[PDB]
């Protein structure tokens, strides 16, 4: 059917302290290899 | 940072004895040229003045700050040490 009377964004009521960073950890395996400036840091 | 006091040539004389006045401790001198400082447009004018007055002199070439290469963008270099850690 079709409904327009309910809020369908209730998942975030169950988010916790580490939700955002846990997802970032999950995403790590999908990323492309980072580019490199060619040195360890601007102080090298 | 002002540079307006570096435009002209100066002539000063060798520093001589200053001693403590026994009464007050003020700085006494027997050098009549202790305060004499002359101003010239060019070192050639200064040398000419010194020569005709019989003074032996030393000439120090003018030091001019060399042109620097400045780039605000270098503060954020992608792979150079010029990148700044703070602003």
């Amino acid at each position: 059917p079709f409904d327009n009377t309910t809020y369908k964004n209730l998942q975030h009521h169950d988010y916790s302290t580490y939700t955002f960073l846990d997802l970032n950890l999950d995403l790590s395996k999908f990323r492309m290899p980072q580019p490199s400036s060619g040195r360890e840091s601007p102080r090298h | 940072s002002g540079v307006n006091n570096t435009k002209k040539w100066k002539m000063e004389f060798d520093t001589r004895e200053r001693w403590e006045n026994p009464l007050m401790g003020w700085a006494s001198t027997a050098d009549p040229l202790s305060n004499l400082v002359l101003t010239f447009s060019t070192k050639e004018d200064a040398v000419a003045f010194a020569e005709k007055n019989g003074w032996s002199y030393d000439v120090e070439e003018r030091k001019v700050p060399k042109p620097k290469s400045k780039s605000y963008g270098a503060n954020f270099s992608w792979n150079k040490r010029t990148r700044v850690s703070t602003k």
